């Protein structure tokens, strides 16, 4: 509660002082972990905002390219949506050891299975081909973008856990060690005093005996 | 092999990505995508979104912003990392910026 | 002595000590964790332990109702508090692996009237309301709990 | 050298006059014969123990932690018989050497000494276990008179500047080393790596010496510059540009 | 004395003390961060220091093999363990920042039997076995380690 | 004493402590924000508190002009710095409603010469510039200062 409740002793002083040094060292090392996570978090934040901005422009261009494909082809969306079987793009999970914390990152995997070739409506193949490329690039950006968000909220959780532990060391564990140590120091001086009293009285009693002998 | 990307969006958005080479059928003939039409209700969108969250094969989910507002409670309720959800501007709805889940997840960003 | 006159008192005494000790064992770590890693079975212990602490262990000796606490009242209201613990702990233990887990927030909102009634058990004034009314009152709280649990689980 | 040896098995009262005989000689040599005397008093903790025995012989009631209540004035009586005097060219310095019981600087022996001395050298244990000799830790040490000891006309112009920059670089290197243990080597930037290079070469070249290599003040400073030239000029924030332009290159 | 008779002990003694002290400092951080981030050299120091703590500085004095370990054997054992350390440290630092980066995991898998032999040195059993053989056996361990690292690099 | 001889000293030292204390109180907000999500009125406090810390509370006794600061100069310097503070707070707050507002960046860029003149006040050497001249220069600074703010409204 308020004290570790170790009986006052010189041994307790040594243990408590070593315990305090350990707690202070842990506090400083965890504070550095938090600072490293906070810098990385903010960096991820800078890239994610700029990436989010870029995503806007890239998706706009892809959406426009679709308009051109539709202009030429007419209604290709019906065939594309219905005639779906296997993917050409797949995402493999990878681990990135950014710091003590390990974060999940996505990695783009070009599986290789061929996409559908469609020249059925007005044979608008070139516009569909440019459209494939524009969205293909869009997906690659988005994959990167998820590795931002998927590696980001995990940093916010890691920071909250680290800071909570650091705060407890600072607000709970060390104050408690310092109160215990100060308690020990005071009680040991109290024991020193009662020894002083008895020794002083012993010296006076010896003096009285000596006077009686004269 | 590892993970697929699920897409929930309007006709043009889904069509674009499918041409992008992303999206496929599962072994149970289920599709990892939904086309959201004007006649599609909230329960159907949410049921699809959740089922992707409960599927171990998906992971990144791509949605339109306007949809994110339609079923917004389902985007904040689940906090993990599999379901990395990216919100993209629809053909006509304008550039996203506000009400981004991640932008909220950090309150220190302009 | 207790077996001769009461019987129910001793297992209630044991369960009460286990709840209070378990809460202390948790409080040591909760101060550091922030109630983030607690299981639903542990949150029940923590809040029932509060119920015991605030309503059972403390009493205002300068009131007409807490100036004297006849033994039959102490064991009576303790039985209800422990009965709640066992029923609330069962409610989550039988549902945690199902398709809907009865978390503390669900039982807390569903049975808020029971938690208030349990806290009111101190305000019985044994001089004005004698043993017969107090025992009948506590029996009603037990029935109210059982009926609310049947509607919950 | 005038050497006085008071052995552990010698009379304990003789241990009390031993430093008084050494200082009496030092005062004669220094102040009457116009020369500079360095006085080294080794194991003052053993002196303090002999003093406690004398107190018991007088049947005096022990003071704080068993030591005499006059331990303060007794240590001052020894220590303060030193320094320069007006009108004479002699001087006495002292380097008392004290063992810390239980390695606690709070103990009355180092506490009462430090309270009436000017700074401390401070020999550590970690440096010793790492097989560094001498094992002297520069971070907790202090010499309050360094400001007057060094500088143009006494050692070299750049002495004060080299010391301050080396201290900052060592403190930072230790801080970066602590960071490395948390974030890893790949998470460090170029400046951090330079501080780690300094830290490793500082202890190997500057602190590690050997018992039979005599490094004069000018060679010590030159070694300092060799370590400081690890960093580009703009990282040496505590050295004025005039000093850098004179000493940094070459 | 050591320089006259052995010539090898003094420098082995220095390196052994460096390893044990470095291990204590690395242990302080490992207990905190769980080895999430360590330099490859630091990982070797921790693992060789465990080899030393368990198979050199630890002995059962009621066994025929460790009732008394003659100094020539003590030096033999330490010589091999440090020789391993230097070769393991050289290999990972020499191949660092290159293509065929060598790590501890690669060394342990490549020459796992070398660590087993090093951990077995305490069992050569002096007096029952001869001085000439024990020296020859430790010489063989050194030759095997040198060939094991040569083939790894 | 202050009322009889100087009159305005007392409210000035009260405001000075409030500004300096607020700079400390804002320290946590600045550390976690970087002065981005920060009120313009707080930016005034931070930068003016710096001015106070730099060119008032700091004193360089190795310079012949700053060996001794007469009281009338101390209150003169503080009066003009706080008078600036008050004008800067009003410039932002009275225009912070909508459409066209004043910010600290606008004030600092707009009247950079005035902020410099405030810092320059410590160089008024009492040995060569008499009481009337220094007070006159400080009075002119206040007028130049208030007029610079006037152009912003």
């Amino acid at each position: 509660k308020d004290r570790i409740e170790i009986f006052p002793s010189r041994m307790a002083q040594t243990i408590m002082k070593a315990r305090l040094k350990g707690a202070q060292t842990g506090r400083n090392l965890l504070k550095k972990k938090s600072d490293a996570l906070t810098l990385r978090f903010r960096q991820i934040l800078k890239k994610i905002i700029e990436t989010k901005m870029l995503m806007g422009e890239v998706m706009r261009e892809a959406a426009f390219s679709l308009a051109e494909a539709k202009f030429t082809a007419g209604d290709f969306s019906t065939t594309v949506i219905q005639n779906v079987n296997k993917a050409q793009v797949k995402i493999r999970a990878k681990k990135d050891n950014v710091a003590g914390v390990t974060l999940p990152v996505f990695e783009h995997y070009h599986e290789g299975t061929d996409s559908y070739e469609l020249t059925g409506l007005a044979r608008g193949g070139e516009q569909l081909a440019k459209l494939k490329r524009n969205y293909a690039k869009a997906v690659e950006l988005l994959v990167e973008l998820a590795s931002l968000q998927t590696s980001f909220v995990t940093l916010d959780e890691a920071i909250k856990i680290t800071n909570r532990r650091v705060n407890a060391i600072e607000h709970v564990i060390i104050p408690r060690i310092e109160r215990t140590l100060a308690y020990i120091i005071t009680e040991l001086d109290e024991r020193e005093r009662e020894e002083f009293y008895r020794l002083k009285k012993i010296q006076e009693k010896k003096k009285i005996i000596k006077e009686k002998s004269e | 092999r590892g993970k697929l990307i699920a897409v929930i969006g309007d006709e043009d958005t889904v069509t674009g990505f499918l041409l992008g080479g992303i999206g496929e059928l599962n072994k149970n003939r289920h599709p990892n995508f939904l086309v959201v039409e004007k006649d599609t209700t909230i329960n159907e969108i949410e049921d699809t979104f959740r089922q992707f969250l409960n599927r171990d094969d998906i992971g990144i989910i791509l949605i339109n912003q306007y949809i994110a507002e339609m079923v917004r409670h389902a985007l904040d309720a689940h906090q993990r990392s599999i379901p990395a959800v990216l919100e993209i501007p629809s053909k006509e709805h304008p550039y996203d910026a506000a009400k981004d889940s991640i932008l909220r997840r950090a309150k220190g960003m302009f | 002595y207790y077996d001769k006159h009461f019987t129910e008192f001793v297992p209630l005494r044991t369960k009460a000590k286990e709840i209070l000790q378990e809460e202390e064992d948790l409080a040591e770590i909760v101060q550091l964790v922030g109630k983030a890693s607690l299981a639903e079975t542990d949150k029940i212990t923590l809040e029932v332990a509060k119920l015991i602490k605030d309503d059972f262990l403390q009493q205002n000796g300068y009131t007409p109702y807490d100036r004297f606490c006849p033994f039959y009242k102490t064991v009576g209201m303790l039985s209800n508090m422990i009965s709640f613990y066992d029923m609330a702990r069962r409610a989550v233990e039988t549902t945690a692996q199902s398709d809907n887990k009865i978390t503390w927030s669900i039982i807390r909102e569903h049975m808020g009237e029971i938690l208030y009634k349990l806290s009111s058990m101190k305000f019985k004034d044994p001089v004005k309301d004698g043993e017969a009314k107090i025992k009948a009152d506590y029996a009603q709280l037990l029935e109210d709990m059982q009926n609310a649990f049947r509607s919950l689980e | 050298v005038c050497l006085f040896l008071n052995l552990a098995n010698d009379p304990t009262i003789e241990r009390i006059i031993t430093p008084r005989l050494a200082l009496t000689t030092a005062e004669f040599l220094a102040y009457q014969c116009e020369k500079h005397v360095l006085v080294i008093l080794t194991d003052m903790s053993s002196y303090a123990e002999a003093l406690r025995e004398v107190s018991a012989a007088r049947e005096e009631v022990p003071g704080r932690r068993g030591f005499p209540g006059y331990m303060y004035t007794d240590l001052a009586t020894i220590y303060e018989r030193a320094g320069r005097v007006e009108g004479r060219n002699g001087s006495i310095t002292q380097i008392p050497i004290l063992t810390m019981p239980n390695d606690d600087i709070t103990h009355p022996i180092p506490d009462l000494t430090g309270y009436i001395t000017e700074g401390q050298i401070y020999v550590d244990r970690q440096l010793h276990n790492r097989q560094i000799y001498p094992p002297i830790n520069v971070l907790p040490s202090l010499s309050r008179l360094m400001k007057s000891a060094i500088g143009e006309g006494m050692t070299r112009k750049d002495h004060a500047d080299v010391s301050n920059q080396l201290y900052a670089c060592y403190a930072i290197g230790k801080d970066v080393q602590a960071m490395k243990a948390v974030v890893g080597e790949e998470a460090l930037t170029s400046d951090d790596l330079l501080y780690l290079e300094f830290l490793q070469k500082f202890e190997k070249n500057f602190i590690t010496q050997g018992p039979y290599e005599n490094r004069t003040v000018y060679e010590t400073l030159d070694i300092g510059w060799q370590l400081l030239r690890i960093f580009p000029k703009e990282m040496l924030k505590r050295i004025p540009q005039s000093t850098l332009s004179e000493f940094y290159p070459r």
